[PDB]
C-alpha cells in the first residue's frame, strides 16, 4: 500500500507559535487530506485538496504541498488546537491514512492539588479496597506519584490514569488507584500518596488512617 | 443535510461475524458512495471499504476478503460485515461519506465493538466522599467499553473530570469521575453521578454524601 508517515508523531507548541507538521507518502499522490480529531471523537475534516479549508476552520490553518510530501501548518497555536490531526490519501487503492500528529500545547507550570480518597464502607462489605490518589489541573504532564503503606513503598500494585488536555486552561488531571483485598487493608493503619511536581517546591503528602 | 448513524452490537466472540448496519440520510445512495473506517482504540484510522452507487464495491485487501458490504435503497441503510473476528478486529467503527472530492466529510457517531470470548458485566458504582472540595465515583469492574457518566443529569459539568477506563489485570474496566466543588456548597448542593453502561442495560445514580 502507499504509506504515510507523520512527522513529528508528538510535539508541544507554545500559544501564538508557528507549528507545521508534515506528511510524506511512499508514492506520489494527487492531493493530501487532513482531518482532526479531539478525545476519541469523530474525526472533522479540516484540511481537503491539499489547502482548501473545511467551513468553519479558522484562517490560522492552512497546508499545502505536492507529489509526495504534504504540510499543515498553523501560524498561531491556540489552545483549541489541542488534537490529533490525520493525513489521508484517496488516489490510489487501498485508501491510507498517517498514524497521526499529536499536537499538545506548552503552557506555563502549574501545581496539582492533592487529595486523597479512603474506601467506601459498600466497598469493603464486597471483599476489596480502591484507595484514590487524585491530581487536579497541574501542568505539565510529568508527575510521581507514590503509595505509603505504613511508611513502605509501594510497587507494581497502582495503575494511573491521566485526562487529555483541558479545553480552557490547557491542564492534566491524574488519579491513581492502589487496589487490594479488604483483608490486606486492614492490616495496615496508614495510607499515603507523595506527590513530586516542577511545581512543588517540596514534595507534597496526602494521607489517613483506617478508621 | 446529509447524517450517517451506525448501530451494532457491543460484544461479539472469536471467529463469529459482525455486522453493522448505517441509516443514511440527505442523499441518494444510487448516486453516492458510502464508506467504512475503522479505529483500534487508542491507535490510527483504517479505511475498510467502499460500496457505490451501482453496487459495485472495493474493499482493503489485508482483510483477505473476510468483509462483505452490501445497501438497500428502499430502506436508506448500508450493512456492514465482516467473518471471522479476531481480537485485532475490536475498535469503533465509523460510516462516511465523501463531499466535494475524495476527502470523507461527513462521519456517523461510530460504534465501538469488542472482539472477546468475555462476557458482559455491568459495574458497581462506589462513592469518593469528600476552599476547594473533590468528590467523585468510582465505577468499577464492568466489561466490554464505555460507560457514560454525568453528574446532576448533565446540570453540573465544570470542575467535571472523567478519567479514561483502565484494564485491570482481572480482565475488567474501571474509571473514576470527579468534581471540584466549593467547601461552602457541601452541606447545601446535593451530588449525584449518573453512571451508564449500555451493553449491560445498568444505569446507576449515586448520591456522594461527606463523610
Amino acid at each position: 500500500e502507499n504509506v504515510l508517515t507523520q512527522s513529528p508523531a508528538i510535539m508541544s507548541a507554545s500559544p501564538g507559535e508557528k507549528v507545521t507538521m508534515t506528511c510524506s507518502a511512499s508514492s506520489s499522490v494527487n492531493y493530501m487530506h487532513w482531518y482532526q480529531q479531539k478525545s476519541s471523537t469523530s474525526p472533522k475534516l479540516w484540511i481537503y485538496d491539499t489547502s482548501k479549508l473545511a467551513s468553519g476552520v479558522p484562517g490560522r490553518f492552512s497546508g499545502s504541498g505536492s507529489g509526495n510530501s504534504y504540510s499543515l501548518t498553523i501560524r498561531t497555536m491556540e489552545a483549541e488546537d489541542v488534537a490529533t490531526y490525520f493525513c489521508f490519501q484517496a488516489s490510489g487503492y487501498p485508501l491510507t491514512f498517517g498514524g497521526g500528529t499529536k499536537l499538545e500545547l506548552k503552557r506555563t507550570v502549574a501545581a496539582p492539588s492533592v487529595f486523597i480518597f479512603p474506601p467506601s464502607d459498600e466497598q469493603l462489605k464486597s471483599g476489596t479496597a480502591s484507595v484514590v490518589c487524585l491530581l487536579n489541573n497541574f501542568y505539565p504532564r510529568e508527575a510521581k506519584v507514590q503509595w505509603k503503606v505504613d511508611n513502605a513503598l509501594q510497587s507494581g500494585n497502582s495503575q494511573e490514569s491521566v485526562t487529555e488536555q483541558d479545553s480552557k486552561d490547557s491542564t492534566y488531571s491524574l488519579s491513581s488507584t492502589l487496589t487490594l483485598s479488604k483483608a490486606d487493608y486492614e492490616k495496615h493503619k496508614v495510607y499515603a500518596c507523595e506527590v513530586t511536581h516542577q511545581g512543588l517546591s517540596s514534595p507534597v503528602t496526602k494521607s489517613f488512617n483506617r478508621g | 443535510q446529509v447524517q450517517l448513524k451506525e448501530s451494532g452490537p457491543g460484544l461479539v466472540a472469536p471467529s463469529q461475524s459482525l455486522s453493522i448496519t448505517c441509516t443514511v440520510s440527505g442523499f441518494s445512495l444510487n448516486s453516492y458512495g458510502v464508506s467504512w473506517v475503522r479505529q483500534p482504540p487508542g491507535k490510527g484510522l483504517e479505511w475498510l471499504g467502499v460500496i457505490w452507487g451501482d453496487g459495485s464495491t472495493n474493499y482493503h485487501s489485508a482483510l483477505m476478503s473476510r468483509l462483505r458490504i452490501s445497501k438497500d435503497n428502499s430502506k436508506r441503510q448500508v450493512f456492514l460485515k465482516l467473518n471471522s473476528l479476531q481480537t485485532d478486529d475490536t475498535a469503533t467503527y465509523y460510516c462516511t461519506k465523501p463531499g466535494s472530492g475524495y476527502a470523507f466529510a461527513y462521519w456517523g457517531q461510530g460504534t465501538l465493538v469488542t472482539v472477546s470470548s468475555a462476557s458482559t458485566k455491568g459495574p458497581s458504582v462506589f462513592p469518593l466522599a469528600p476552599g476547594t472540595a473533590a468528590l467523585g465515583c468510582l465505577v468499577k469492574d464492568y466489561f466490554p467499553e464505555p460507560v457514560t457518566v454525568s453528574w446532576n443529569s448533565g446540570a453540573l459539568t465544570s470542575g467535571v473530570h472523567t478519567f479514561p477506563a483502565v484494564l485491570q489485570s482481572s480482565g475488567l474496566y474501571s474509571l473514576s469521575s470527579v468534581v471540584t466543588v466549593p467547601s461552602s456548597s457541601l452541606g447545601t448542593q446535593t451530588y449525584i453521578c449518573n453512571v451508564n453502561h449500555k451493553p449491560s442495560n445498568t444505569k446507576v445514580d449515586k448520591k456522594v454524601e461527606p463523610a
